[PDB]
């Protein structure tokens, strides 16, 4: 926004949160009054409510840089429920699971949250490990690197950024690492901006 | 009643289902067939260290009740059990 009424350069601005408008400091002049509170916005969607009896908790939050795009939701046991439907209903979403290359590269995730848990990283740590490697992966400057030793580098990439020290050694003996292979795929995905 | 449960609960709960085996009997055609095996992993006493904290840079060492507040951690203390991997074989018994 910038104010019509006057038009300096730097727009001297003011959020009048408790009054509900976004008003010009210089002028005096209220150019919007529909203002929303987003941090009691942003709990409809992250909340406490796990039960689902809260009427606020009516979205869900997701991770567009590393789930992408998949929005879903769980068949699953409620109150009344004849297990039957909830076989046959997940039987048939089995058969419509036709998935991707890419779509079942999301099981190389499954394989870094195993490695992190088992390697007591946090979870900062994975997706960061997770992030790097959905960047990498494709990569011609990897070409046919030792895919084993591709996600194991993104692992020591997620945990210099997340500041949690780990040795290389440390994750060469949580999965198996060719020393001279796990140091060189570690320095393609670092020049990978 | 959480001390009866440290003491003695805990280790009653790592012992009753506690030991699960698998067994990977062959087709009996012949060599590289004709091998059944059954593979053990056993659950024996169980340890709880005294409260610590894994911090960022490696170092675990003994956590206080006023740091668990102040820097928002658990109070929480280690559990450690005694693993045993056994392995047995037999022919087309014993
Ligand atoms: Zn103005």
């Amino acid at each position: 926004l910038t104010c019509p009424e006057c038009k300096v350069y730097p727009p001297k601005i003011v959020e009048r949160f408790s009054e509900g408008d976004v008003v010009c400091a210089l002028c005096g002049l209220v150019l919007s009054d529909k203002l929303v509170d987003t941090r009691s916005e942003w709990r409809t969607f992250s909340n406490d409510d796990h039960n689902g009896d809260d009427p606020s908790r009516v979205g869900e939050a997701s991770n567009p840089l590393l789930d992408g795009n998949n929005l879903s939701t769980r068949i699953g046991k409620g109150e009344t429920t004849d297990m039957r439907f909830t076989k046959e209903l997940n039987k048939a979403q089995g058969k419509n699971v036709m998935d991707k290359k890419d779509n079942e590269v999301q099981a190389a995730f499954a394989k870094i949250t195993m490695l992190c848990d088992a390697a007591e990283l946090p979870k900062i740590v994975k997706d960061c490990a997770k992030e790097a490697y959905k960047l990498c992966h494709d990569e011609k400057t990897l070409k046919g690197k030792s895919m084993e030793s591709i996600m194991a580098a993104s692992i020591l990439i997620g945990c210099r950024r997340a500041e949690v020290a780990r040795t290389f050694k440390e994750i060469q003996s949580l999965i198996h690492v060719k020393t001279k292979e796990f140091g060189k795929t570690l320095n393609i995905m670092k020049n990978i901006l | 009643s959480f001390n009866q449960f440290v003491d003695y609960t805990l280790q009653d709960i790592i012992c009753e289902d506690s030991t699960l085996i698998l067994e990977q009997l062959a087709q009996h055609t012949t060599e590289s067939d004709n091998i059944s095996r059954k593979y053990e992993i056993s659950f024996g006493k169980i340890y709880v260290t005294k409260p610590m904290v894994n911090e960022s840079d490696g170092v675990t060492h003994a956590l206080y009740p006023q740091e668990a507040r102040l820097r928002n951690l658990t109070y929480s203390s280690g559990l450690f059990v005694d693993v045993k991997k056994r392995t047995y074989e037999a022919i087309d018994e014993l």
